[PDB]
RNA sequence: CCGAGGGUAGGGCCCGUGACUGGGGCGAAGUCGUAACAAGGUAGCUGUACCGGAAGGUGCGGCUGGAU
RNA sequence: UGGGAGAGGGUGGUGGAAUUCCCGGAGUAGCGGUGAAAUGCGCAGAUACCGGGAGGAACGCCGAUGGCGAAGGCAGCCACCUGGUCCACCCGUGACGCUGAGGCGCGAAAGCGUGGGGAGCAAACCGGAUUAGAUACCCGGGUAGUCCACGCCCUAAACG
RNA sequence: CGAUGUCGGCUCGUCGCAUCCUGGGGCUGAAGAAGGUCCCAAGGGUUGGGCUGUUCGCCCAUUAAAGCGGCACGCGAGCUG
RNA sequence: GAAUGCCGGCAUGAGUAACGAUAAAGAGGGUGAGAAUCCCUCUCGCCGUAAGCCCAAGGGUUCCUACGCAAUGGUCGUCAGCGUAGGGUUAGGCGGGACCUAAGGUGAAGCCGAAAGGCGUAGCCGAAGGGCAGCCGGUUAAUAUUCCGGCCCUUCCCGCAGGUGCGAUGGGGGGACGCUCUAGGCUAGGGGGACCGGAGCCAUGGACGAGCCCGGCCAGAAGCGCAGGGUGGGAGGUAGGCAAAUCCGCCUCCCAACAAGCUCUGCGUGGUGGGGAAGCCCGGGUGACAACCCCCCGAAGCCAGGGAGCCAAGAAAAGCCUCUAAGCACAACCUGCGGGAACCCGUACCGCAAACCGACACAGGUGGGCGGGUGCAAGAGCACUCAGGCGCGCGGGAGAACCCUCGCCAAGGAACUCUGCAAGUUGGCCCCGUAACUUCGGGAGAAGGGGUGCUCCCUGGGGUGAUGAGCCCCGGGGAGCCGCAGUGAACAGGCUCUGGCGACUGUUUACCAAAAACACAGCUCUCUGCGAACUCGUAAGAGGAGGUAUAGGGAGCGACGCUUGCCCGGUGCCGGAAGGUCAAGGGGAGGGGUGCAAGCCCCGAACCGAAGCCCCGGUGAACGGCGGCCGUAACUAUAACGGUCCUAAGGUAGCGAAAUUCCUUGUCGGGUAAGUUCCGACCUGCACGAAAAGCGUAACGACCGGAGCGCUGUCUCGGCGAGGGACCCGGUGAAAUUGAACUGGCCGUGAAGAUGCGGCCUACCCGUGGCAGGACGAAAAGACCCCGUGGAGCUUUACUGCAGCC
RNA sequence: GAGCUAGCCCUGGCCAGGGUGAAGCUGGGGUGAGACCCAGUGGAGGCCCGAACCGGUGGGGGAUGCAAACCCCUCGGAUGA
């Protein structure tokens, strides 16, 4: 449930913040950080490659456990449910009755004390992970993998999830967030359930201070640039588009699709997605 | 108001120093057109 | 000291009036179509919504105060 | 106290028919539509037929002039939570009652906000007809909406 | 064109006269008073505001009158801008 | 002899401007060849959140002393940051290194690239971050946490004693973290004392006083006290922490728990060692056997790794502790003690500036710390002032114009002007009071007004004590006194009505534009299934992202409210397995050259053969587009209505003489005495119009309009006054410019605007202060204009390529 | 050549004082329970006033400058993009 605030500044008439209320504990497990190398969107030459990044609050890497294939049959106790600033789901400190400490992202209705486990045998039930093979059709699932053993790929953001919605051969086939159908292995882990702080999108930043606390620098308009910088650049007074809508570097923007036509994995994808 | 100049003897060092030079073919360069001009000095003096 | 009142400033209510504008009533000797009363020629009415020169139309749901 | 009937309400599940779309097959010269047509669709293989899949909405028969609710209104089936009401016994309390300006709650549809969903239908809109004309009635398309959650709106031929 | 700064205003004037006023006249369809028209005359004088960058013009209140032109459309090594 | 030629020299301007903050000077004494300018004394002024003190950069001997004055110093110079010479910088504990890691750099392995080279996990380097042992005082002309004195401490080596399964680059713990707010107790620093110490003072009318003036501390092991930080203990099980592990993690049981205990830090005390004023005598002696106490205020610093709240969720590694492995267990490690050992570099001086960056001893720029007192509500603001430091390296006169900065002004009060530009007004605090509208926050300090000093009396509460006095803080009531005036000086909003544009706080053309432009939350379209799309790179490799469609890229629009119509014929994009066209290649009918010949060689039809294009659909918050004529209604006028041409289709809602309206100062209304502006309307919109968004919108604005009140030297219309210049005298002494000049007016003439030609007029020679009409005055080979088969930036359905993609 | 300037990365530092008084919390009221109302507490914010600090709005001066962008007065931000 996203929190409003009193209209006593003009930003926060409109300001809106996440409640933080599944949250248990405010400090992250020391050994399962480390530091986030801040980039400004610069690669290895030093060059700016994504434009508009940088700035933002010092954040610190949580190891989250995007296997779990790991550890077949040892159950773990969810011990709390924290914060995660590098990404938009909360993250579930596992205490596994092996000792060892584990993150996973927090499904929603994740409850600290449950026990959840993974392997071929493991129950449906939230929070568990199998290989898709053994989720029933019609199950929700979250933190997918692509390929076997290559780690959780799709449905990793708040309030996300797959579908299976049927079998053929090795393959499973599923609904991904984006509506697009795919088959994926079968021996591809996943985690029944659907990615907690499904409010994250209703929260409004407020403020352009808000954008430049999570690192994203103002992003300036073609149409407000030259032509030297800009195929929208120039033109005296303001201007419409003059042509198609174009890229800074010149190519169209506005429809033009741009998946590689003789990819390998077009023979794994069955619908493209819709909305 | 300031100036251009803000005197630095690490940066000068590091910047145009005799081993700055002799890392990049660029920077070799530079100390042979010196030597064969005959400069008293092949890089900036600076204290350290 | 209080004090008629006068002065300064800011509020509230009422009345008259105003370029222009909105619809209303009446007039009747005009132009357009004919929406309603008959199954009124698409049964009618209705709240709402969108639309149309106009009466009005259509959607959604409701009523019979609807002919056969 | 002991029984009863019921689409009364809320939540979570769940079944089959049918429409549409997609896939595989088989097949060919039309299909659709109307008062009659045309637009539309179809040899780039439609319609009709079989198999597979996806998804939304509404629940045929039972069904009635029936039942329930204060009204609005409520209809596949299962479970849980919950309201009203009737009967029999004549056991308890001893007028504790009736109404009810204000207040408070509920309140069909359409409409609104945020976010979902979207098969069928269908305001607006586009086209074909009809016609003297036809911003309509009929036909082929079609977006809101119709559906879900939460919050508003508070109207009605909300009627016996 | 190896540069002659360009509208308007302010300031400071000076000149022409085809004279707005004041002085002198003739004609009048000049009774008087007030006008009209032309002639002589440049000595002096020729207001303050509203609008607009304005020059101009319109308007307000006056005035004897509220003249028109030239001086690199006078005057930025004088100011403004 | 000329090239705005080149180099050098030397003129002119000219004894002219200027001599660098308007903080300010005067006199006496000394020195010396020479003194406004050097030294000394007294008086005066200026700074004092500095214009004082400390540190880091940077600078590099500028430091100290002697001798000196040619040049440097804007004058002078005996002086000096200048010349010559001599001297001066002392560390186990301060800073850096023999420690750690950050971005980043480098780089075994490895990857890539014509060469040069580009990457690259580990490792290494890399600091103002982590870590680590010294405080006070004395001494020199010049260094001092460095020398000395006192009292402390660290590491390494060796040895002795006691103790223990010792042992690591391996495992684990810890180091280890944000922002805002903040408790308790302290310290730094400060105020007061009728108390303690002190040289002296009684003035000029009074005072021998609870008088004046001065000072009343600093460092300190162990121990102790106070205040805080950190940490639960025992056993059993164990499959995880790439070996092992008794450690850590997980599970279970017992006990302990907001306690204590153990531990650590701060503060106080503490053997001991120091310091020690005014005044007076010549930096030093004395004061002095100095005293060294009480009360109050009190940090932003300390205890600290404290506490709370919040979202944007806040380095690493070593030191340290613990675990064990090889090994080794007569070793080794731990603890105590003792002796020995302890290297390299920096250290002067300037450091908001005359020593650094600005060519200068330049009104500019330069990071960190300390920055006293009183009063003003507070404060680092303002006035004055302490310590301390200065009077700004030309002066002396005069008392014009004019300029600058400043003060005042009768009557009027925006009449000024493009504009109230500028300058007035207002001005802090307390109390009263406060409108439309509004998104309910605000608008608001709205507006407007009352109070404000001092004296006496009475009284309320809090802090520190002790519950009281004292001190300190916050009040209340009554009665009075003085002046023109009580935030008595300094610092400190003028206000209101109403439009346009932009929602808002922000950002910008460094150095002519701060805005209505950019950004911005927010809205929509679109791409992207992850070895993502996209970006950079030849590549490897990177960013994206250690992210995964609630995500990432691109585009437009730009809070919010109510909305966002019609046109898909052209262009774009998306879809379409048919058809047309389509290159290489395949195919090889048929033909040719040559050879005696087998053969060699060449051309070449049908047919097959991709993307692309054509073709068929879709698509507008994709590029874009959104008509004309004739007729018609009881008078006129107009035309709901009909007709017709054209088109892909003919502009909907809303708005409109507008940031858009040419005609235009449209017309009408408002305001004014008067209104080309402004506001409100009308609509024949030259040429609005719906995300190059349409129409509105509270709040906001150094944005641009219009109006009123207040108040004014803006003005009528100017006057006076002050200081810094201008002016005169002594010192020093530029500049652009300059064909040469013995350089007047008029009317003419002249290449068409003449000091220089003609005629006439006027005119003795030479300066000084002033003014700007001319010398087509100076400056810059015209910021316009054209020309050159001159150049460059930008665009595209110009041409031709290339990357890239298919 | 990034010792100026623009962006980013790592690691440090700075922001006197005063004002307004959001959420939350506690108590009271209210109700079937609520919503909600009031008070106290609290201390939020690209909140307000204003130094340091960062700026550069209007005017005046300067214009062979103190200065190849300075000076004076005034003005913007000043817990934040
Ligand atoms: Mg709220
Ligand atoms: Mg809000
Ligand atoms: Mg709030
Ligand atoms: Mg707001
Ligand atoms: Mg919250
Ligand atoms: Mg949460
Ligand atoms: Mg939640
Ligand atoms: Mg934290
Ligand atoms: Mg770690
Ligand atoms: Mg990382
Ligand atoms: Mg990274
Ligand atoms: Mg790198
Ligand atoms: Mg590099
Ligand atoms: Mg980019
Ligand atoms: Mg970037
Ligand atoms: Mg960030
Ligand atoms: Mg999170
Ligand atoms: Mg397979
Ligand atoms: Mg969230
Ligand atoms: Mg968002
Ligand atoms: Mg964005
Ligand atoms: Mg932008
Ligand atoms: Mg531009
Ligand atoms: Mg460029
Ligand atoms: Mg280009
Ligand atoms: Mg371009
Ligand atoms: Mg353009
Ligand atoms: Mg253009
Ligand atoms: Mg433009
Ligand atoms: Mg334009
Ligand atoms: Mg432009
Ligand atoms: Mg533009
Ligand atoms: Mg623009
Ligand atoms: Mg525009
Ligand atoms: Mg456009
Ligand atoms: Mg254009
Ligand atoms: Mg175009
Ligand atoms: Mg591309
Ligand atoms: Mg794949
Ligand atoms: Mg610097
Ligand atoms: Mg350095
Ligand atoms: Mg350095
Ligand atoms: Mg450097
Ligand atoms: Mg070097
Ligand atoms: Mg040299
Ligand atoms: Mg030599
Ligand atoms: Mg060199
Ligand atoms: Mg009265
Ligand atoms: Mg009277
Ligand atoms: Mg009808
Ligand atoms: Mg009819
Ligand atoms: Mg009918
Ligand atoms: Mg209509
Ligand atoms: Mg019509
Ligand atoms: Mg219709
Ligand atoms: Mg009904
Ligand atoms: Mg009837
Ligand atoms: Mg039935
Ligand atoms: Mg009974
Ligand atoms: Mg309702
Ligand atoms: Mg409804
Ligand atoms: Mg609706
Ligand atoms: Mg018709
Ligand atoms: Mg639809
Ligand atoms: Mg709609
Ligand atoms: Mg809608
Ligand atoms: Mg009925
Ligand atoms: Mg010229
Ligand atoms: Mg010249
Ligand atoms: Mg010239
Ligand atoms: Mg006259
Ligand atoms: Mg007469
Ligand atoms: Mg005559
Ligand atoms: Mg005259
Ligand atoms: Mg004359
Ligand atoms: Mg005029
Ligand atoms: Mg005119
Ligand atoms: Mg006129
Ligand atoms: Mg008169
Ligand atoms: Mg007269
Ligand atoms: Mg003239
Ligand atoms: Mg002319
Ligand atoms: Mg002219
Ligand atoms: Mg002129
Ligand atoms: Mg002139
Ligand atoms: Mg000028
Ligand atoms: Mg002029
Ligand atoms: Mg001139
Ligand atoms: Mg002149
Ligand atoms: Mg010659
Ligand atoms: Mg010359
Ligand atoms: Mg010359
Ligand atoms: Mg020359
Ligand atoms: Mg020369
Ligand atoms: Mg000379
Ligand atoms: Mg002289
Ligand atoms: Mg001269
Ligand atoms: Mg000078
Ligand atoms: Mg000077
Ligand atoms: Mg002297
Ligand atoms: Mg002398
Ligand atoms: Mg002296
Ligand atoms: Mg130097
Ligand atoms: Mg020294
Ligand atoms: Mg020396
Ligand atoms: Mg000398
Ligand atoms: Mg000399
Ligand atoms: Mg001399
Ligand atoms: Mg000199
Ligand atoms: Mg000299
Ligand atoms: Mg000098
Ligand atoms: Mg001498
Ligand atoms: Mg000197
Ligand atoms: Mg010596
Ligand atoms: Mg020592
Ligand atoms: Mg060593
Ligand atoms: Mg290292
Ligand atoms: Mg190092
Ligand atoms: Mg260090
Ligand atoms: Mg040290
Ligand atoms: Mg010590
Ligand atoms: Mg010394
Ligand atoms: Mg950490
Ligand atoms: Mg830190
Ligand atoms: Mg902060
Ligand atoms: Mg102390
Ligand atoms: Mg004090
Ligand atoms: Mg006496
Ligand atoms: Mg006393
Ligand atoms: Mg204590
Ligand atoms: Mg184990
Ligand atoms: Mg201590
Ligand atoms: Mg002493
Ligand atoms: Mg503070
Ligand atoms: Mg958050
Ligand atoms: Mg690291
Ligand atoms: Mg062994
Ligand atoms: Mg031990
Ligand atoms: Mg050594
Ligand atoms: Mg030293
Ligand atoms: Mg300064
Ligand atoms: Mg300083
Ligand atoms: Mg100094
Ligand atoms: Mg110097
Ligand atoms: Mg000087
Ligand atoms: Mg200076
Ligand atoms: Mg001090
Ligand atoms: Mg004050
Ligand atoms: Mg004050
Ligand atoms: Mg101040
Ligand atoms: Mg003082
Ligand atoms: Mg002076
Ligand atoms: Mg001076
Ligand atoms: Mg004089
Ligand atoms: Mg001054
Ligand atoms: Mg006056
Ligand atoms: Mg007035
Ligand atoms: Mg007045
Ligand atoms: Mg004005
Ligand atoms: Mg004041
Ligand atoms: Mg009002
Ligand atoms: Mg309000
Ligand atoms: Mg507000
Ligand atoms: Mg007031
Ligand atoms: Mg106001
Ligand atoms: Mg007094
Ligand atoms: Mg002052
Ligand atoms: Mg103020
Ligand atoms: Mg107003
Ligand atoms: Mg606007
Ligand atoms: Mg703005
Ligand atoms: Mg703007
Ligand atoms: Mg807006
Ligand atoms: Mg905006
Ligand atoms: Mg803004
Ligand atoms: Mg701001
Ligand atoms: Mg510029
Ligand atoms: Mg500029
Ligand atoms: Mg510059
Ligand atoms: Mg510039
Ligand atoms: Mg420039
Ligand atoms: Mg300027
Ligand atoms: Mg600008
Ligand atoms: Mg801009
Ligand atoms: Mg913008
Ligand atoms: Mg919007
Ligand atoms: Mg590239
Ligand atoms: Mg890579
Ligand atoms: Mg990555
Ligand atoms: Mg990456
Ligand atoms: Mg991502
Ligand atoms: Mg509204
Ligand atoms: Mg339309
Ligand atoms: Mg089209
Ligand atoms: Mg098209
Ligand atoms: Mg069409
Ligand atoms: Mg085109
Ligand atoms: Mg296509
Ligand atoms: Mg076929
Ligand atoms: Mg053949
Ligand atoms: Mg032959
Ligand atoms: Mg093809
Ligand atoms: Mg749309
Ligand atoms: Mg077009
Ligand atoms: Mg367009
Ligand atoms: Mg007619
Ligand atoms: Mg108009
Ligand atoms: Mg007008
Ligand atoms: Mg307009
Ligand atoms: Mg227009
Ligand atoms: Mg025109
Ligand atoms: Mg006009
Ligand atoms: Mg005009
Ligand atoms: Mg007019
Ligand atoms: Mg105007
Ligand atoms: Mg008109
Ligand atoms: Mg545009
Ligand atoms: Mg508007
Ligand atoms: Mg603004
Ligand atoms: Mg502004
Ligand atoms: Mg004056
Ligand atoms: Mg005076
Ligand atoms: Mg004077
Ligand atoms: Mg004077
Ligand atoms: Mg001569
Ligand atoms: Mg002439
Ligand atoms: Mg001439
Ligand atoms: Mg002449
Ligand atoms: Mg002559
Ligand atoms: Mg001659
Ligand atoms: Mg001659
Ligand atoms: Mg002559
Ligand atoms: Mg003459
Ligand atoms: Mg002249
Ligand atoms: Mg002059
Ligand atoms: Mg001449
Ligand atoms: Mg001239
Ligand atoms: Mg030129
Ligand atoms: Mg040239
Ligand atoms: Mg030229
Ligand atoms: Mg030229
Ligand atoms: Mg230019
Ligand atoms: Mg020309
Ligand atoms: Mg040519
Ligand atoms: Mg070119
Ligand atoms: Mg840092
Ligand atoms: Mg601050
Ligand atoms: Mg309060
Ligand atoms: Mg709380
Ligand atoms: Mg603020
Ligand atoms: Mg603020
Ligand atoms: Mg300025
Ligand atoms: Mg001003
Ligand atoms: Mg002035
Ligand atoms: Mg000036
Ligand atoms: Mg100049
Ligand atoms: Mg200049
Ligand atoms: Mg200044
Ligand atoms: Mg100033
Ligand atoms: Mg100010
Ligand atoms: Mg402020
Ligand atoms: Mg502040
Ligand atoms: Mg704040
Ligand atoms: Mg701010
Ligand atoms: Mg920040």
């Amino acid at each position: 449930a996203v929190k409003k605030f009193k209209p006593y500044t003009p930003s926060r008439r409109f300001m809106t913040v996440a409640d933080f209320s599944e949250i248990t504990k405010t400090e992250p497990e020391k050994s399962l950080v480390k530091p986030l190398k801040k980039t400004g969107g610069r690669n290895n030459q030093g060059r700016i490659t994504v434009r508009f990044r940088g700035g933002g609050h010092k954040r610190l890497y949580r190891i989250i456990d995007f296997k779990r294939w790991d550890k077949v049959g040892i159950p773990a106790k969810v011990a709390a449910i924290e914060y995660d600033p590098n990404r938009s789901a909360r993250i579930a400190l596992l205490h596994y009755v092996d000792g060892e400490k584990r993150y996973i992202i927090a499904p929603d209705g994740l409850q600290v004390g449950q026990q959840v486990v993974a392997g071929p045998d493991a129950p449906i039930q939230v929070g568990n992970a199998l290989p898709l093979r053994f989720i029933p059709v019609g199950t929700v699932v979250h933190a997918v993998e692509l390929e076997p053993k290559k780690g959780a790929k799709l449905a990793r953001a708040a309030g996300t999830s797959a579908q299976i919605q049927g079998r053929e051969g090795d393959y499973v086939i599923l609904r991904l967030p984006s509506g697009e159908l795919r088959k994926v292995h079968g021996e591809c882990y996943a985690t029944v359930g659907a990615v907690g702080n499904a409010d994250h999108k209703n929260i409004v930043l407020g403020k352009a201070g808000r954008s430049r606390w999570l690192g994203r620098r103002p992003h300036v308009r073609g149409a407000a640039m030259n032509p030297v910088d800009h195929p929208h650049g120039g033109g005296e007074g303001r201007a419409p588009r003059g042509r198609p809508p174009a890229s800074p570097w010149g190519w169209q923007t506005k429809g033009l699709k741009t998946r590689k036509r003789r990819k390998p994995s077009s023979r794994f994808i069955i619908a493209r997605r819709k909305k | 108001m300031k100036r251009t100049w803000q005197p630095n003897r690490r940066k000068r060092a590091k910047t145009h120093g005799f081993r700055a030079r002799m890392r990049t073919p660029g920077g070799r360069k530079v100390l042979k057109r010196r030597r064969q001009k005959g400069r008293w000095r092949l890089t900036p003096a600076v204290r350290k």
